[PDB]
RNA sequence: GGAUAGUGGCCUACCAUGGUUUCAACGGGUAACGGGGAAUAAGGGUUCGAUUCCGGAGAGGGAGCCUGAGAAACGGCUACCA
RNA sequence: GCGGUAAUUCCAGCUCCAAUAGCGUAUAUUAAAGUUGUUGCAGUUAAAAAGCUCGUAGUUGAACUUUGGGCCCGGUUGGCCGGUCGGAUUUCCAACGGGGCCUUUCCUUCUGGCUAACCUUGAGUCCUUGUGGCUCUUGGCGAACCAGGACUUUUACUUUGAAAAAAUUAGAGUGUUCAAAGCAGGCGUAUUGCUCGAAUAUAUUAGCAUGGAAUAAUAGAAUAGGACG
RNA sequence: AGGGGAUCGAAGAUGAUCAGAUACCGUCGUAGUCUUAACCAUAAACUAUGCCGACUAGGGAUCGGGUGGUGUUUUUUUAAUGACCCACUCGGCACCUUACGAGAAAUCAAAGUCUUUGGGUUCUGGGGGGAGUAUGGUCGCAAGGCUGAAACUUAAAGGAAUUG
């Protein structure tokens, strides 16, 4: 019968060993290991607000050749330092240091998104407005 | 087959449908009732006698010709000894090996084989007491085993 | 070491008709064996089959026709409420025109449709189509 | 439990409010009350022969007897007038639609007209608080010894 | 092979498959009668001695034991039954 | 394979293996169907009269055909022994 | 025996050595109030339930208590900590 | 995967696609996933059989003990007629279930309370030539269950049922103008009221109550300290 | 820790070879190699293939047991034996041919009787790297053994077969 213990009383072993066994899901382990919580950046929240320190060029990965112009960022509630990439051609003279920045993720389940090493968030608001806005025409940056 | 060892041989005696008979066999069930007795009286044990009446004499099968099988024979007339047969003839064995053990201690595989016919011994005796043949707590020890047997 | 005699019975007809005989010697029969021979039978997936008398737990020489595409038994023998006996039917028969589950109730050894009719339910011992 | 001395402790031990006048002179000494617990369960003999007290008795003491009535095997013989016993039963998983071997364990107040011997099944019914721990009482002994006298010698 | 009689099997083919593989299992061993014309009467022997068999009165010796079948001693006669 | 109110619906009734009364089924390539016709009095193979068998490309394969058809024959009656149900 | 509205190691005195556990005790974690229920539609499942109903707990943290049929109450008091 | 000079992926224009009062992104979770596998995975070489045997807990564990036969009773579909002023039941009929008998057959057991049932029959007869049919007390059924005494091997499974909150869910009725809903509403003499509702289902593991006796455990009589009286 | 220490020989030193040559080749030769008492517990400890049971297919060898024969060879006077020959039967170590069947294939009498999915049971795996690393526990004289993560990283890594 390979394996599987087939008994009618079995069902013990059975619970058991798939308790053991679903450690080996990598999402399993995480949410019972509250790795959430615990490790990464945000605290398991959708988003997170910082603000930036410095302004990085990064360059990207190969076989391509770049300059990927992300932002240092100091998540408020953490004090956690996250570089996070700013999209959209320009958005890199939208944002500067101090500015308040609000970050997600990149929908890569963690994970670092294209040649961009090691960046894995995007800034989506500054200075409480949203990029986007301030990238086509919609809304301005406020005074201070 | 074969617990103790990967041996799967099919060895046994092949027992005749014919329950009853041989009716070439005459004497009595009174004849080797008193037969079975005469020898355990010697000491034989109950296999020792099956095989010497089937040889000698014409007892194909003592359960056939008397309505009981040897052991129950013995014991109605007060024969049985203290441990069942096998029982005994396991100890009279790890007896010896151990004494070979003692004798060599450089011998590894005797302690293998040791190990073996005392686990042997302790499944054996855990049915025979749970059956009530052997009491309960009734214990196989190498340090009082050499006298049981002899 | 045997652990169903039910079991063994099931596999062995079948390895005669997947190799294409009329005839399988089945050892050491059994009451749950006979039980079960029967019901195959008197829906027609076997033959004449005859208990041949060992001194021992017996032996059965079944005839089959061809007209049988697999027995077999389910080896926990599961509980099964009148209403689960839906569910077993559906996962392992091949349509619902044709093919049994056979089970054990306390009305005794009996296909599932008897089963539905006599209103009994029990655990389950196998199915044949 | 108990076993003899019947008087041993450093209170008198007597049945509340039986009384047996010292002016009468009676042949049976002290005069004892009893009852039938109910629900069938034989008063036994011992109790109304004894010269035991235990207030927690169903049939000699002040207890009654109502609620569950459970079976169970004796485990543990130990602590006086009082029991374990194991309760095992099987537990349903859905998911595997089989079942796992538990059991639980019911102490329960035993009067010494039982002798309870550890393996012995015995029919125990419910009781008000009677410890901590013990909501039981031993109503009945289903077993016996299971073959002490055929423990015996050789031929 | 593929269609055959497994309940009325040929009488030859049956008596060379082992003891335990005919169709009810049986044994293959005999019972005979010795005499050696010393002694008027007939021990009965089992044809697989094991024990080495000796006569009613006198000892002297019938067959000794082997891996099977008791060979039987120099002059002697047997019937079988 | 009837329908509703009695009229057979499903084409094509498939043939039967003599041997095993298997269904042989379009693409068995391999199955035979073999033709014995009936004779009469004193020789005179009677043209267009025949005993038929059909034999699935599985028997065939399995080596069985040959004596698998002895039995089927002459249980018709067209061979005296050859053929024995005992072993 | 005392205490309770009352059963009970509830508590005390005297006495005993008991009770639980691989059928997982005990301990740890829980970004844990439990339930009716929610999301996902072959079935089997997986995941979730702070939250309109039921039950429980609490009133910044602890403890204590008066009144009273009923509170160890906090839109009652008393004390300590914050 | 596109961008290093004619870029089908960038920045725009035109045009086009999908969804549309909504559409995108992030995070979580579910399906896809038979990548957690009871149903249902995989492990020679892709991840994976412990160097080897022993072995406790655990899981598992051959076959066999009332099988077969005879009769009775009454049910629910369905056939061929319909008798009838869409539905009706008797005779003919198969089929599928239920109950109870007798075959060597505890049904726990006495001690009466009870009787509904015929071995009864006491009269004979409505009526088809009579076992088609039931009223009807005077010798002759126990179990249908009252209640008292005296006792009872333990279980698992399965059946039916009770005890059961509502909202949720499944679902019937009702035209909130549709619908999500709601539990309303629908009828006249709309001048003096009439009237259907406000179902049903699930609700399991445990406990309780009832039927079943296959499957699977358990106990029994061997120093007879057996069973009956 | 004693003994033994012929041989071969981690280390080390040498002669060469090399651009270099800490090596491959030659020389010397410590430990070791053998043994007793005690540790260690690991190997590609491999059939890279758990164990018990059943069933499914042919063939010729062979090892062990047995059975059958007016078999051969052994001479003596026939035997008795022994070795041999032939047939059958258990139980082995394997090969051969088949492929109903299985597989991604290579291949496989199991790696078959598996979407027609349930005989009993133990164990291990869940993309690659991180890494058998860290940490705790535990065993050991030690070398190390058993147990054994995560952060982060990453779109492959990998298996068999094909053609180049
Ligand atoms: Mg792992
Ligand atoms: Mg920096
Ligand atoms: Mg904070
Ligand atoms: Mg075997
Ligand atoms: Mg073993
Ligand atoms: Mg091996
Ligand atoms: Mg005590
Ligand atoms: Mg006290
Ligand atoms: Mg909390
Ligand atoms: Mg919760
Ligand atoms: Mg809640
Ligand atoms: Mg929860
Ligand atoms: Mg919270
Ligand atoms: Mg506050
Ligand atoms: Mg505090
Ligand atoms: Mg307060
Ligand atoms: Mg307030
Ligand atoms: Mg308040
Ligand atoms: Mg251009
Ligand atoms: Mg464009
Ligand atoms: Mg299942
Ligand atoms: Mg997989
Ligand atoms: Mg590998
Ligand atoms: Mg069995
Ligand atoms: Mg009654
Ligand atoms: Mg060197
Ligand atoms: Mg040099
Ligand atoms: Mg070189
Ligand atoms: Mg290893
Ligand atoms: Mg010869
Ligand atoms: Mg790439
Ligand atoms: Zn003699």
């Amino acid at each position: 019968g390979k394996g599987k213990p087939r008994g009618l009383n079995s069902a013990r072993k059975l619970r058991v060993h798939r308790r053991n066994n679903r450690w080996a899901e990598n999402n399993y382990k995480k949410r019972l290991l509250g790795t959430a919580f615990k490790s990464s950046p945000f605290g398991g929240s959708s988003h997170a607000k910082g603000i930036v320190l410095e302004k990085l060029g990064i360059e990207s990965k190969q076989p391509n050749s770049a300059i990927r112009k992300c932002v240092r960022v100091q998540l408020i509630k953490n004090g956690k330092k996250v570089t996070a990439f700013v999209p959209n051609d320009g958005c890199l003279n939208f944002v500067d240091e101090n500015d308040e920045v609000l970050l997600a993720g990149f929908g890569r389940k963690g994970k670092a998104k294209g040649d961009i090493p090691g960046v894995r968030f995007k800034v989506v608001k500054v200075s409480g407005v949203s990029l986007l806005a301030l990238w086509k025409e919609k809304k301005e940056k406020p005074r201070s | 087959g074969r617990m103790h060892s990967a041996g799967k041989g099919i060895s046994s005696s092949a027992i005749p449908y014919s329950r009853n008979a041989p009716a070439w066999f005459k004497l009595s069930s009174e004849s080797v009732i008193e037969q079975i007795v005469k020898y355990a009286r010697k000491g034989l044990t109950p296999s020792q006698i099956g095989v010497l009446l089937r040889d000698a004499h014409g007892v194909t099968q003592a359960r056939v010709i008397t309505g009981n099988k040897i052991m129950r024979i013995l014991k109605s007339n007060g024969l049985a000894p203290e441990i069942p047969e096998d029982l005994y003839y396991l100890i009279k064995k790890a007896v010896s090996v151990r004494k070979h053990l003692e004798r060599n201690r450089k011998d590894k595989d005797a302690k293998f084989r040791l190990i073996l016919i005392e686990s042997r011994i302790h499944r054996l005796a855990r049915y025979y007491r749970t059956v009530a043949v052997l009491p309960p707590n009734w214990k196989y020890e190498s340090a009082t085993a050499s006298a049981l047997v002899n | 070491t045997r652990s169903s005699v039910l079991a063994d019975a099931l596999n062995a007809i079948n390895n005669a008709e997947k190799t294409g005989k009329r005839q399988v010697l089945i050892r050491p029969s059994s009451k749950v064996i006979i039980k079960f021979l029967q019901v195959m039978q008197k829906h027609g997936y076997i033959g004449e089959f005859e208990y041949i008398d060992d001194h021992r737990s017996g032996k059965i020489v079944v005839q089959l026709n061809g007209r049988l595409n697999k027995c077999g038994v389910i080896s926990p023998r599961f509980n099964v409420k009148i209403g689960d006996i839906e569910k077993w039917t559906a996962n392992l028969l091949p349509a619902r025109q044709f093919g049994y589950v056979i089970l054990t109730t306390s009305a005794g050894i009996m296909d599932h449709e008897e089963a539905r009719r006599k209103h009994v339910s029990g655990k389950i011992l196998g199915f044949v189509y | 439990s108990t076993e003899l001395t019947v008087q041993s402790e450093r209170a008198f031990q007597k049945q509340p409010h039986i009384f047996n006048n010292p002016k009468v002179k009676t042949s049976k000494r002290t005069k004892r009350w009893y009852k039938n617990a109910g629900l069938g369960f034989k008063t036994p003999k011992t109790a109304i022969e004894g010269s035991y007290i235990d207030k927690k008795c169903p049939f000699t003491g002040l207890v009654s007897i109502r609620g569950k009535i459970l079976t169970g095997t004796v485990v543990s013989t130990k602590m006086h007038r009082t029991i374990v016993i194991r309760r095992a039963y099987l537990h349903y998983i859905p998911k595997y639609n089989r079942y796992e071997k538990r059991h639980k364990n019911v102490p329960v107040h035993v009067s010494p007209a039982f002798r309870v011997q550890v393996g012995d099944i015995v029919t125990v019914g419910q009781c008000r608080p009677i410890s901590k721990t013990v909501r039981f009482n031993v109503v009945k002994v289903s077993a016996a010894a299971g073959k002490a006298n055929k423990q015996f010698a050789k031929f | 092979v593929l269609v055959q009689d497994l309940l009325h099997p040929t009488a030859a083919s049956e008596a060379r498959k082992h003891k335990l593989k005919t169709l009810v299992q049986g044994p293959r061993s005999y019972f005979l009668d010795v005499k050696c014309p010393g002694c008027l009467n007939i021990t009965t022997v089992f044809s697989h001695a094991q024990t080495a068999v000796t006569c009613e009165s006198c000892s002297t010796i019938l067959c000794t034991p082997t891996g099977g079948k008791a060979k039987l001693s120099e002059g002697t006669s047997f019937r079988r039954k | 394979m009837e329908n509703d109110k009695g009229q057979l619906v499903e084409l094509y009734v498939p043939r039967k293996c003599s041997a095993t009364n298997r269904i042989i089924k379009a693409d068995d390539h391999a199955s035979v169907q073999i033709n014995v016709a009936k004779v009469d009095e004193e020789g005179r193979a009677i043209p267009g009269e025949y005993v038929t068998y059909a034999l699935s490309g599985y028997v065939r394969s399995r080596g069985e055909s040959d004596d698998s058809l002895n039995r089927l024959a002459q249980n018709d009656g067209l061979l005296k022994n050859v053929w024995s149900y005992s072993r």
